[PDB]
Formats: structure tokens, C-alpha cells, sequence
RNA sequence: GAUGGAGGUAGAGCACUGUUUGGACUAGUUCAGAUAAACUCCGAAUGCCAUUCAUUUAUAUCCGGGAGUCAGACUGCGAGUGAUAAGAUCCGUAGUCGAAAGGGAAACAGCCCAGACCACCAGCUAAGGUCCCAAAAUAUAUGUUAAGUGGAAAAGGAUGUGGGGUUGCACAGACAACUAUCGAGUGACCCUGCGCCGAAAAUGUACCGGGGCUAAACAUAUUACCGAAGCUGUGGACUACACCAUUA
RNA sequence: GGCGGUCGCCUCCUAAAAGGUAACGGAGGCGCCCAAAGGUUCCCUCAGAAUGGUUGGAAAUCAUUCGAAGAGUGUAAAGGCAGAAGGGAGCUUGACUGCGAGACCUACAAGUCGAGCAGGGACGAAAGUCGGGCUUAGUGAUCCGGUGGUUCCGCAUGGAAGGGCCAUCGCUCAACGGAUAAAAGCUACCCUGGGGAUAACAGGCUUAUCUCCCCCAAGAGUCCACAUCGACGGGGAGGUUUG
RNA sequence: UGUGGUGGCGAUAGCGAGAAGGAUACACCUGUUCCCAUGCCGAACACAGAAGUUAAGCUUCUUAGCGCCGAUUGUAGUGAAGGGUUUCCCUUUGUGAGAGUAGGACGUCGCCACGC
């Protein structure tokens, strides 16, 4: 249905197509969070980001 | 002091437009030293081997028999 | 010294071992092998080395299998040359052996001449070793 | 993300070409076993090219005015030259520095965390830590080490200690010791945790940052706290865009 | 830095399975040749081995049976090729003229492939194939000059002299994107501007080498490996030596 | 149905061993006058035929010795994310061979002609 997902760590350091990963998702700063659809492809962008990110089934 | 030191340019070979593209009269598909991949369904050979569309349509790389390769193009 | 008759190319690349051994890593022709634990390069001088001693201690013979060839050349500079232009000269050859390789293999012999042998062969070389016999196939003697 | 495709690398294999070990044999072919950068009967992960495709997101292309740059460096990873030496040299790929302040690493361009519009004698965390210097546990349960190992170094050597296995000989009497008895055990092997020797340089201890430590060391678990110019709280400046009723 | 080598073009490995990718890294070729070794129509199938046979021998030339390629392909190597691009025979000159939708490569200038249209042809009964050769090296801007063509211009007019346009020729301009038509040395006798972008002492890093310390132990030591010495081999420390 | 012809599909369609058969058809076989031929040869190719025969090709059927098509689960490698000395090695998560095997397999689909 909807996953929230909050960004907890930093884009420093990071290759950049997990920095253009998480501008697609819409994440600005740490802390922020956003809220999408259940997909396959949002959950291709969630496990390309799953070090960096919390997620919540909701 | 040595009798090495030399090459020739590189000749950019390889594959020129990719499966399930649409293509127009013409359009170069492979450059090749002899024939790796042969001529299907609307398709010429040139001079040095080059495989080019003859009519507009889609590029399907397909299986020539039991080991070797073929390129056509499917007007719609 | 083992030397290649008739190479194709004077001069080679040399590494990256990343050791485990790829082929003979069990007893096919003795009773008793000496194996490998570490990866290293083994030269002519070592092999010989390490036969001699290896046929010495079998008074009334019995047999012995070398089971590792220098196939791949060395090459080297001289002191007081600069860097710069190409290889050097070939000097010397040497195999690969990457852990787990069994290298010698003796026969005809009880346990513990074979054992002093194979303890005497180890001194002489670069890597540590165990010593192993022929365990449990369809048949082994 | 899904679907199709081109291509011979990491494997590993010996059908082809080089290199190679044993055995049977005979003309006077065979059975096994290896190996490769310019070998291949085979062959990934990933990257790359597409699509009237999907979901999020905000770029991309075309014309014109103005530039600057053409000495790079170190650190993962994978290759060559070198001796598989160099804070060496030359390429590929990712990051930081260059042009980046703040915390950790004693001090430290390039390592680990993190990107400073401004004000506060407010709060939560990151990497790294909690006996004193110096903020926070002289935390909790179960073990190991005696060497200041922790807090530089190898081939090899040894009844140092913990754990798990395989067995020879034992009250129809064992091993050791005593001549010519004794009244419990005694040898020999394997893998494995942590320690010991091997260990000698020039102003002064002199790689724990210091004091000092028998845990304030090491292993496996568990919960609290400290900790940044990161995030939050209250207020102010400037910009954009949506809202809004003109008043922006 | 000098001395040595190299300077354009082709093929392979390096090169990390698209394309691209350095080094005074590892291996080789080119500066042409063919009037058929080009086009087209018919037809054909290789290298070896074994058996016999007079000269004739291992091996010239005959006959049979196995033989997917172990041969050939003008020339280097890779990729291709036995529905041949390999090998024979007949006829021929397409090794044509005007071109060209669209692609590839690419800083530019250049380089590469091309279905199809028109004129007039070769081979073949046709269908058809043919704008050199299995593919990729065999080449050099512009200025200036020579030869042939031309329904172009021509300083008052008619001519001429001269020029333009089209086709072709003159390069080891090889330092091969080519300075000028034309070019070698000495300075301890020297001068100015820059550079630790670059060489020498000392430092730093590294330890091949060097000095020292060891492991194994064949042997020597009358006997006896270890009183003393220690072959073939293996492992470290030091930072005084040559690098 | 049987046989002749001509086609698709990766040899699971092939190779070797073995059997059988002449109804039409297919072949071998018989000849060189005439169209054509041999770098010698009517061997071949070309033509005229129809005595002879299923021996050879061909067709059908049996056979898993050689080839071919091969899973599963285990390893080797390797995307991402981390740890020791960093020559090399290790732990999570995802992907996963080449070998070696269980099995398959002595074809399958279609058009025309003639005969039963």
C-alpha cells in the first residue's frame, strides 16, 4: 500500500546513482521523510537505498 | 633501447543499433571482419562485411540453425 | 635444474596466485604425499633440493613422483641501471603453487622412512606442509 | 522495475595450438595426472544498447553574449613497468582534497562521521567513547590470559594452559620405583582458543599521548548514558514558488 | 641533458565479456602485386595414413580403403570460409558514365558503408549477378608548374597575350596536419631572464645488494652431524656500503 | 495404407551393428545409330532402351557401443553492504557456473502423385 521512509544517514561519500536514487524518491536532508506507493519499482529504489534508509509498512 | 612501440587505430567495431529499435532505409546494424553474424530478412552485406536495413521496420538478432546468428528487419 | 625445451614467448606476466589449487590436490600414483598449506612461487633449485634429499634417505630406492613443473620464466634488471626501458633479461624459472597442492608422492617404503623423507623435503622449501596417504575410494589397495 | 538483445572477462576445461609427469605397449596406440597473456568444447556477476511499457522525479535539446582550465595529489578496488620494492611510475573505476569549516584518529590536505545564512547559559543523535588528566558505567552474565601479551616482526623450537575427539595397557592388578613389594589409573595419537622463546643502534624513558591498569585486557551477549556548526525547539534576514482579497 | 633508439600507416596481447583507454610495455608487417590473381556461367573437393607396384630410394608418378578440415586462401596477424570466399574450363573488360535516400566515425580537415534511379553494356535458356581482388596496410592539404578538353571571360572595338572551369601528371615535403626555393659546429672567456616544474653532497622513503644473526642437515672430524667447520636449499634483523 | 517426389524444425533428426523386401514406383543393368562428352577412357555427363536382379543404393523394422539434448543440490566466481594484515584472507545479503550426474532419445509436422 504506502511505505513511509526517513533518511538517516549522509550522501557524502556515496557513488552517484545512490545520490540520484534518493532525489528521486524526493529526500531532501537527514531526518526527512516521504511517503510512496507500494510498487516494485519504489522497492527496487528502497533495496538499491536500504543502508542509508529506515522503512515502515504503512 | 628497445624494438617494440607501435599499433594501428581502433575501428570502433561492434553492434550499431539494438534489438526492437525501429531503423529507416539504410541504417548500419554490424561492422565486423567477416561474416560473425550473417544477413536475414531485408538486410545487405557491403564490401568489408557491413550489414545495413534495406526498408524500415524493427531489428530482431536471432538463430541461424545451430551456431550461427542472423539480423532481419519487420516492416509493421 | 628443470628447464622448458622450446618456449613460445621469452618473457610473461607474473601474477596474481589467489591461492586454491585447481587441479591435483590428492594421491594418483603413491602411498604418501607432502601438501602444500601456503601459497608461494617454487623454483628449479628448490625442486632439486629438495629430490636429493628426498632420494638420499631411501637406501634400496622405492619411487618418487614430481608432481610440479616450472613452466613460467623470471626476468631481471642489474644494479645501477635506471627505470625505464624494457623487461630485462630471462633469469631463472618457477611454478605457481597455490594451497592445497600435493607435490611429491613415494612408494615402496614403510611408513616411517616415508615420513623422514617427506620431513627432510619440507626444510628445503618455502611453504608449510602437511603430510597425507590415500584415504578411502571404490579401491585403494 | 519488467522484457528482448550484442559481447568471451572471472571461473574451469583440455576438443584445438604451445609447455609437461608416470605406465602399458610397438613400427620397427592406449590408461591415467597437470598448465597458459597473445590456448578455448564452454562460460557468470555487473556494466552497455533498446522499448508508443510502468512508478517516482526535474531535467534534456537548439540558437546567441562572456569565460576560465590543458603541472594534479592521496585512499578502496584491477592491470602493466619494477624485485607482484618505494610517500615509485603509467593506465581504468569510486570517493575525499583541490575550492570544505565542524567531531574522531595525541599532534595530521587526501582516512572515519558529517556539508557552517544569523541569535540562544534549550533538546536528540553520528563516528568515537565512559578509573584521573577529560564530558559519560570503577555497568550486568559467563568464560580465557600471567606475557604489562594487550601496547611493532618470520622460518623453526617447547611436559605453558582451555575445549573437543580416536585409542593401546589396567582389581584373573596396571606405568614408575626399588631384589635377584605397592593398592589407581597409565601411555600414544588428531583439530582447536589464548599465551612463551626466536627479538641488538646510535642526545633522554621513547609506538599505551601521560598517570596508572591483573582489568581500566581479550571473547560472546544485554541495556543506560556522553558526544558535532548533523537534526529538532523559539526568534530574525534574504530569495524562489504556490496560496491569498486589490493591498503582494 | 648528452650518446643510443623512435617520429606516417596496418594486425594481435595489455584492455577489467559494448565502444574507448598509458608507458623508452610484449610480438609482427607496409610504402605493393595481378590483363588475370578481375566479371560471369557451368563443373569439382582437401592434408595425411595403411596396403600392394620395375627402375625409385622414407619421400616424384599409379590403384583401393579410412579421413570435417589436421589443407588452401598473391603478401603480417586476427576474424571468416567445405550451400565454398578453396580448385578447374568457356566467353568477356562493370578495374562503367551521371549520381545518390539513409547510416557509421569525428574538435576541424578528412575517412567508411550504401538500397535505388537514368544512359549504355558482359555473362546466362532464365531468375539474375557485375561501379576490381575473403576482409581490414600499399599513402601526402594548399601554393606553384606541365599535358588534353572547353557553347566561359578578354580593360575603346575585332583579335591576340593572359586567365577560369573539367580531366590527369610533378613529393623518403619519411621530423610523413607538410617553417624557406635555399642552412653546420665551439665557448674554461662568456652575458641576461626563469625553474627545486630538473640533475650533484645532506635529509626522506625502499632494502635488490651489503654487514650481521639464524633453520635443516649431506658431510669433514680415525670411530662420532652438532669440540671445531657446515654442501644443496630455506627464514629474519640493521640502516654504516654499491644502488 | 504403401511407395515416388518436394518442404519446415538446433543430430532428441546423426554414426556403427542386425534383419527383411520388389505390387506400381526407385535403382542397378544393356548399348552407342543420332543431341552432347573424356585435358586418356560412353568411367562420368548425354542420349536410345527394357534381356536380367534384389547383391549394392532405397524403404521398413530391432539395438543405447559412439555422438547429440540434458535437470535437481552442492561447490568456484562475483552486485551491494562491513571487518583483519592489507602479498592475501573472513562475514552478512543477492546472483550462480564448468565439471559430475538422475533422465531423454533410433525423429516430429505438412503438401502432391499413383497404387490397395
Amino acid at each position: 500500500a504506502e511505505l513511509k521512509i526517513t533518511l538517516k544517514r549522509s550522501v557524502i561519500g556515496r557513488p552517484q546513482n545512490q545520490r540520484a536514487t534518493v532525489k528521486a524518491l524526493g529526500l531532501g536532508k537527514v531526518n526527512s521523510t516521504v511517503t510512496k506507493p507500494a510498487n516494485e519499482a519504489i522497492k527496487g529504489m528502497v533495496n538499491t537505498i536500504s543502508h542509508l534508509v529506515d522503512v515502515e509498512e504503512v | 633501447s628497445t624494438s617494440n612501440g607501435r599499433d594501428s587505430e581502433s575501428k570502433r567495431l561492434g553492434a550499431k543499433s539494438a534489438d526492437g529499435q525501429t531503423v529507416t532505409g539504410g541504417s548500419i546494424l554490424y561492422r565486423q571482419r567477416g561474416t560473425k553474424i550473417y544477413p536475414g530478412v531485408n538486410v545487405g552485406i557491403g564490401g568489408d562485411d557491413t550489414l545495413f536495413a534495406k526498408v524500415d521496420g524493427v531489428v530482431r538478432f536471432e538463430r541461424k540453425g545451430r551456431d550461427k546468428k542472423q539480423v532481419s528487419v519487420y516492416p509493421v | 635444474m628443470l628447464v622448458p625445451k622450446r618456449v613460445k614467448h621469452r618473457r610473461e606476466f607474473r601474477g596474481k596466485m589467489r591461492g586454491e589449487a585447481k587441479g591435483g590436490k590428492e594421491v594418483a600414483f603413491g602411498e604418501w604425499g607432502l601438501q602444500a598449506t601456503e601459497s608461494h612461487w617454487i623454483t628449479n633449485r628448490q625442486i632439486e633440493a629438495a629430490r636429493i634429499a628426498m632420494t638420499r634417505y631411501m637406501k634400496r630406492g622405492g619411487k618418487v613422483w614430481i608432481k610440479i613443473f616450472p613452466h613460467k620464466s623470471y626476468t631481471s634488471k642489474a644494479i645501477g641501471v635506471r627505470m625505464g626501458k624494457g623487461k630485462g633479461a630471462p633469469e631463472g624459472w618457477v611454478s605457481p603453487v597455490k594451497r592445497g597442492k600435493i607435490m611429491f608422492e613415494i612408494a615402496g617404503v614403510p611408513e616411517e622412512v616415508a615420513r623422514e623423507a617427506l620431513r627432510l623435503a619440507s626444510h628445503k622449501l618455502p611453504v608449510k606442509t602437511k603430510i597425507v596417504k590415500r584415504e578411502e575410494m571404490g579401491g585403494e589397495s
